[PDB]
């Protein structure tokens, strides 16, 4: 019932998933041993056992063991299955080619078998929440392969891909634009909803909101976990206006090609800032809609909003969310597209967000996550494909992709459908 | 994922020996071979460089090569020398005489069969081999010729495997052989045509660091070998230890060179400091990053200012926040757009390893290919051609089995490499 | 000379200091450890 | 540049005294 | 009925800090932000100055604004610093350096955008604003220039709201800077056009009060700031509390500004009796009246006898007979009709609240548009022109980006502003 | 924040800065090793080890003084770098310190200064300490000031310069060095402060009551005055005056930036508890010509602007009373076009005493920095000496063969003449 499968691809995906499962264990009271010390709300993520133990409904999938080994030897050794944490022997090496044609093939069958094992236990399976980053190899190659097989053997089963796209000026690899432009194939053809989680926006949000000068991937993944918990809480707990996976997907995504949706979250304050700001839902929504409170480096004002999903958690009421919605609609800075004047989804949950001990997030009785699809997203893709073209103009790094059993014209095909995405974004943004 | 080490020549043997004490002490292995580390992280990837014995001793995943038994004597007499397995010790009776011909064609080939037997057994003992590494000096024929001969038939029957190699290119300032340009020219073309990467050590810049940045009284070859060993440990720190953003040798190779021809690097370590600054200057990422991009820390003496940073990568070590590690390498992106090449966006690869080198809380290894890596090849070509105008010292090579036109082929390879480097130096979008 | 002296700001305190725990253990479950 | 024995304050002398001091520290630890 | 406050400069920050910690004491607000009052009339109109939060905390609706960060550090270190809203602490990195332009044109202009953002953010949360209060000093650099920049900027978006400006303006005997003339002459006309009416405080009248009126051998700035905060709080008494004959800031403006440009006032307060004289003095409004109009009991360094009162108002607080208070105002009117202006009957104004300050059964705040401001403005203009003739100290402004024409215009602005008061005081029917 | 980078140039600046940093460490509670068992941020940088290092650059062309520092009890405090020593000194030659020896060290000095500035995010000022009597602090000082003003720009510069006294002078070519360096100080010195030796010597003889005072005592007094000046930005106070805050009051014109300094109460332990330590008394002693650190009688001149900076338990009241008495008494006359003419900077941290020193512990202190038209007297003395020595061309071949033209001396003489004329013009009445 409301049952979902979590998938973590890459070591970035592994980090994000471990933070997410930390947050889930805290908000369900499940100890790392896997037993509640002292109601079916965990069934969407944890499976009951005859001994009273709960197993997270997640599959870890990596090519290098240098992260899954620590996951096995860490705090959640008893919580996570020693099984279902599958790691290969040799890394993808920032290669779509290696992750999709050389090492991805030899482990994708076992990953699909593990998906079989996860799903057969699911009586009410609802969706697959896959966390990865298109920057690396296995996040692009093996992620693409896994998504393709999942789409083939699941049909129209819901897929939510939380993906860390390359951020504009901050990026780790040099072939990362190659990996992103190549993985966009699968992230467009076999992903129901995709959510950008680039690092610059999270860094700047933490530095301007948490008042701490040295956060890290720890805090980035904590914020990602808060976001995904806000996404899942509508089906995990009862609320005034609950929204399920398909519930918000089918009215967030206007067209099958256009399912790349940018996100934000607010409020986010430190301990010393928690008891000083009037956390009214209207001001929280304003902080949501303003660009600096976003988890993606895509300023909305250069584009037009065409779908919004505001999901409030805590003690919010309908005539608190509607007043904020009216103020947002009246306020001129953001432009809604013409064809859908409503353009709004209002999810409400009675469970306030939980804060992990030692985390930078402060305990707040109200929150809201924003899942908005807008034509403003065209800028990040026009940036990444421009980077890819500038690096590909005279065939740099292409020798590995060619020599790892992968053809030459797939780069042409990838730039083809990225240009198609550019132009469908501009077409939907153009006034009728 | 594991790496099989090879130490060619006297220079390679000493440098690799120092690498082995540093790796063993970092992993907690005493020279006797047993484990005394107090952390599980040392044990959990001790299998990358150490094989299990029946009694539990950790034997190095290494092979030693020379044509002189004195180097084996010195290695065994070393503080950690008895750690090495005995059958890995492979030595000849007559030295190469700094002759690439003797090292590669005649004397080396007689022993390369046993060398490959040892390497093949070593790899079959390895469960899933991630690659080989070789440490050698191009100046002497013992390490250059025999090392290239080893590479030639290691890549033949391990074609899809990483071939890490640290080549010590000698410099005219610290030149101590007259057949030095001959050996360098006759080794570089095998090195470039038959290796995924091939990265540089310069004795001149090592002395420059020991004089100006590190400021010691008597820094002998031991200290140079110590710096080279530390940076060797750093280049695989991420593979042997966990981190925020991990990488391996293949993972850095696939995004450190843009073309298969251009795979020559220059080194880097931070923080290098003397007693006048180690206790005074705060250990921080800002200091690390500012010391990573100056020649006075660079341990190869080709000035990067006349070149363009084709690609660079930084392997951080130690618990450190994840913004600054690449925020301060976005600062270099913005402030040295002339130094960085245009048609590669974000020329900087970054990896973070949780475990820093023993005795430090913060460190980083800098490995990058630039267009100024062309200069030492130009000068070696000048010297090589200068002696080749009248076949100087050429009879010692041509009377050992070498043909005259193989030198022409080596010179042609030099010309191709330098032309390639300069045309991607001045290439524009 | 000695490598620890060459590379360590404290010649005796640095190499004897214990290795730092991985960020995973330091962050994700340190409060459960308590 | 002729080298002078310790105690003469010309050339690298401060680093020399610091090096001798930290050597003494390392040796006493052992 | 809502007013939002702003503190500018070091003087403004200290005076607003003391005003906030006296108004919070009046409203029963804990330094930590909670409520410890015992009365309901406080909570009835607590929203005028304190914004309620979702957590039940009443944070001051104040914008602390200063280029110097030391003032922000000090105010946070103060006992009531934790009460203030953290993100309202907008501060620069370099101080204004006692300069007009360094706070009004170049550095303040960059900083003032965030101040307007936060100020309008506070403004929108209110149902409707009575207006904006500012506390600053034309004597200071950033207190004058950057505060006047905010003065100019608020007008274009809040034209029909009250602008209550409390400036602290100097005199040579206690002149702590040599740039008082420039910093006040360039500031007077911003207050002239861009404030509905400004009420001014003099440094030397406060010292005169402490020495002669209250007999204090050790009054400090903290001692002085509460005396200024007494008026700062009594001006809004009818706003914050019920009144038998209530009033407001618009009441005071419409009743004390007969002509638009005559809106600079001198302040007075009551009771002001030393503890020794407190015993033998009977606290009654009858004696509070001569305390109102007494020369040495005034808050301005301009003797009322020299000037002539145009329009004056009195804010009485406590339980008094309006009967007797009105007949007393009539009595002073017809006792000194010469001091008041003949062609406006009943130049004195009565306003009666109910709630007095802590411990005081009865209190009075006096407002006066006396013509004796002529002396002060004329004399400070003379001080200005003394150095303005010699082109001295002017290089700072000229280099910082200011011209001579606006200097001449501001000097003319005081000239034709101060020229009004004598020709209204000597006028005959 | 409130950052002030100290620069000491040559022997004289080095010893003065040694005393200054002595005082800074004693009053900030920093042990000689460099640790305390955020007021220090403006003078000390805190590293990850918990130790603090001064933000100062010693720059000498001869190594004796810097070797004394590097062998002294403060080895573990000062950085081994930012301690630049040349190999051959200027030897009382402005040309040699500015053109040949100074040129090969100014680049390294600029690199060190840039390294210091990169460490501070709130750089407010530079505190230069030198003596134009000698060769190093004159020539290298001029070169350093020129390069710093060219590169950094309008950053505040305060040059504390030990000018050669009218009678007590230790070298013969000091008039040449002072005249040559006056041009450079005038063009790239935001505020220049007199530090003449005879005034300090007489002050120590009469008030400190020291029969045989020395350079240690003089440098102790200079450290006291610099601490009193910088305390306004260092600590909290009723009137906090930053470097630019009091700079915008001493410089009516760019050519007018030479000031006199005075400190009080300069008394020993014995008289500290016989005299009355009232603020009015201390201000009167300050304004008294005897109680001044420059051998320049103010009565023959007339003040343009003043800055009184009070340290300790002072209150604004008796400061006001002292100001009023100063206005009332006609012994010291002020310029007509400055009615106010006073800076008042109050600080709450009373002075600290270096153990084994000569100044006594005192609850309150006053430091006066005054721009006056009387400053023309010392310039007249020095350029009269310059003219007498130049009449028949002595000590000139040393500069000629070093790379300086003979016309540079004439240009410097004309610059001094113009400065004197400007002082007389601004001191002239209406
Ligand atoms: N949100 C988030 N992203 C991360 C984190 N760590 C790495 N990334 C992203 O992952 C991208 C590259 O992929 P990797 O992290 O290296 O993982 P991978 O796909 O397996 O690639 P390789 O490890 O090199 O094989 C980088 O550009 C980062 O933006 C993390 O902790 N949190
Ligand atoms: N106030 C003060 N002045 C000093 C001190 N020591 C030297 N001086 C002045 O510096 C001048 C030069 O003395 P030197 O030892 O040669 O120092 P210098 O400034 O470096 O001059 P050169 O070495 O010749 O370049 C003397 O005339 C003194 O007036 C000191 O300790 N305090
Ligand atoms: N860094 C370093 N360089 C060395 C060492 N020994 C020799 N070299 C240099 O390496 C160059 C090649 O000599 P080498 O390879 O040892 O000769 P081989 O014994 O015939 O292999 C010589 O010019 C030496 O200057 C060493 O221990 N460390
Ligand atoms: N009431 C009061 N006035 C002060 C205080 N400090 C300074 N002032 C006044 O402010 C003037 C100097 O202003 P200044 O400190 O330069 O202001 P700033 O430039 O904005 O920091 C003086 O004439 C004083 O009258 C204080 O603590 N209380
Ligand atoms: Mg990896
Ligand atoms: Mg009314």
């Amino acid at each position: 019932m409301r049952e979902a499968i979590c998938i973590h691809i890459g070591q970035a995906g592994c980090q994000v998933g471990n933070a997410c499962w930390e947050l889930f264990c805290l908000e369900h009271g499940i100890q790392p041993d896997g037993s509640m010390p002292s109601d079916d709300a965990f069934n969407t993520f944890f499976s009951e056992t005859g001994a009273g133990k709960h197993v997270p409904r997640c599959l870890f999938l990596d090519l290098e063991p240098t992260v899954v080994d620590e996951v096995r030897t860490g705090t959640y050794r008893q919580l996570f299955n020693p099984e279902q944490l599958v790691s290969g022997k040799e890394d993808a090496a920032n290669n779509y080619a290696r992750g999709h044609y050389t090492i991805g093939k030899e482990i994708v069958d076992l990953a699909l078998d593990r998906i079989r094992k996860l799903a057969d236990n699911c009586t009410g399976l609802q969706g697959f929440m896959v966390f990865h980053a298109v920057g690396g190899g296995t996040g692009s190659g093996l992620g693409a392969l896994l998504l393709e097989r999942l789409s083939v053997d699941y049909g129209k089963k819901s897929k939510l891909g939380y993906t860390v796209y390359p951020s504009p000026q901050v990026s780790t690899a040099v072939v990362e634009p190659y990996n992103c432009v190549l993985s966009t194939h699968s992230l467009l053809e076999h992903t129901d909803v995709a959510t950008m989680l680039d690092n610059e926006a999270i860094y700047d949000l933490t530095r301007r909101s948490l008042d701490i000068e040295r956060p890290s991937y720890t805090n980035v993944n904590r914020l990602i976990g808060q976001v995904v918990s806000s996404l899942t809480a509508s089906l995990r707990f009862d609320g005034a206006l609950n929204v399920d996976l398909t519930e918000f997907q089918t009215n967030l995504v206007p067209y099958p090609r256009i399912h790349f949706v940018l996100t934000s979250y607010a409020p986010v304050v430190s301990a010393e800032k928690a008891y000083h700001e009037q956390l009214s839902v209207a001001d929280i929504t304003n902080s949501v809609f303003e660009p600096a409170g976003m988890l993606t480096k895509c300023d909305p004002r250069h584009g037009k909003y065409m779908s919004c999903c505001l999901m409030y958690r805590g003690d919010v009421v309908p005539k608190d969310v509607n007043a904020a919605i009216a103020t947002i609609k009246t306020k001129r800075t953001i432009q809604f597209v013409d064809w859908c004047p409503t353009g709004f989804k209002c999810g409400i949950n009675y469970q306030p967000p939980t804060v992990v001990p030692g985390g930078d997030l402060a305990k707040v009785q109200r929150a809201v996550c924003m899942i908005a699809n807008s034509t403003a997203i065209a800028e990040v893709f026009a940036r990444i494909d421009h980077k890819f073209d500038l690096m590909y103009s005279k065939r740099a790094f292409v020798h590995w992709y060619v020599g790892e059993g992968m053809e030459e014209g797939e780069f042409s095909e990838a730039r083809e459908d990225l240009a198609a995405l550019e132009k469908d974004y501009e077409e939907v943004g153009a006034e009728s | 994922r594991e790496i099989v080490s090879c130490q060619a020549g006297q220079c390679g043997n000493q440098i690799g020996s120092k690498f082995w004490e540093v790796i063993s002490d970092e992993h907690g292995v005493d020279p006797t071979g047993t484990y005394q580390g107090d952390s599980d992280l040392q044990l959990e990837r001790i299998n990358v460089y150490f094989d299990e014995s029946s009694g539990g001793r950790y034997v190095p995943r290494a092979v030693l090569m020379d044509l002189e038994p004195g180097t084996m004597d010195s290695v065994r007499a070393g503080p950690y020398g008895q750690l090495f397995r005995p059958d890995n010790f492979i030595f000849g009776q007559s030295g190469a005489g700094n002759n690439w011909a003797k090292g590669h064609y005649t004397e080396g080939a007689e022993l390369i069969d046993s060398v490959l037997d040892v390497c093949r057994k070593e790899a079959e003992s390895c469960d899933c081999l991630q690659g080989f590494q070789l440490s050698h000096s191009l100046g002497g024929g013992t390490g250059s010729g025999m090392g290239t001969l080893l590479i030639s038939k290691l890549r033949e029957e391990y074609p899809d495997r990483i071939m890490m190699t640290f080549s010590v290119i000698p410099s005219p300032r610290v030149s101590d052989t007259v057949v030095e340009p001959y050996n360098t020219t006759l080794s570089v073309h095998q090195l470039v045509e038959n290796s995924d990467e091939s990265m540089c050590i310069d004795n001149e810049a090592l002395y420059d660091i020991c004089f100006r940045t590190l400021k010691l009284t008597t820094p002998t070859f031991g200290d140079l070998n110590h710096l080279v060993a530390a940076v060797m440990s750093g280049v695989t720190c991420c593979l042997r230890f966990p981190g925020q953003l991990n990488s391996d040798l293949r993972k850095l190779a696939v995004n450190l060179v843009p073309f298969p021809r251009l795979h020559f690097f220059m080194m880097g370590f931070a923080p290098l400091t003397s007693r006048g600054s180690q206790q005074y200057r705060g250990l921080s990422v800002a200091e690390l990053t500012q010391q990573m991009f100056d020649a006075k820390n660079m341990m190869q003496a080709a000035d990067p200012r006349h070149g363009r940073y084709l690609t660079a990568s930084a392997l951080f070590r130690g618990r450190m926040s994840t913004k600054e590690v690449d925020e301060q390498m976005l600062n270099v992106q913005n402030k040295n757009s002339s130094y960085f090449i245009e048609w590669i966006p974000n020329n900087i690869k970054s990896s973070i390893c949780d475990i820093p080198p023993k005795g430090l809380k913060m460190s980083v290894t800098f490995i990058g290919n630039n267009t100024c890596i062309q200069e030492m090849f130009r000068r070696v070509g000048e010297q090589f051609t200068g002696m080749f105008r009248r076949k100087a010292f050429l009879h010692w090579y041509t009377g050992e089995g070498m043909d005259e036109m193989e030198f022409t082929e080596a010179e042609s390879n030099m010309n191709d490499l330098v032309s390639e480097y300069q045309q991607y130096q001045d290439a524009t979008v | 000379i000695d490598r620890a002296l060459l590379f360590s700001v404290d010649p005796v305190a640095d190499p004897a200091a214990p290795l730092p725990l991985s960020t995973y253990a330091d962050t994700y479950g340190a409060f459960y450890y308590a | 540049v002729q080298q002078y024995s310790p105690g003469v304050l010309i050339g690298n002398w401060f680093e020399d005294i610091a090096l001798r001091e930290d050597q003494l520290k390392l040796y006493k630890n052992q």
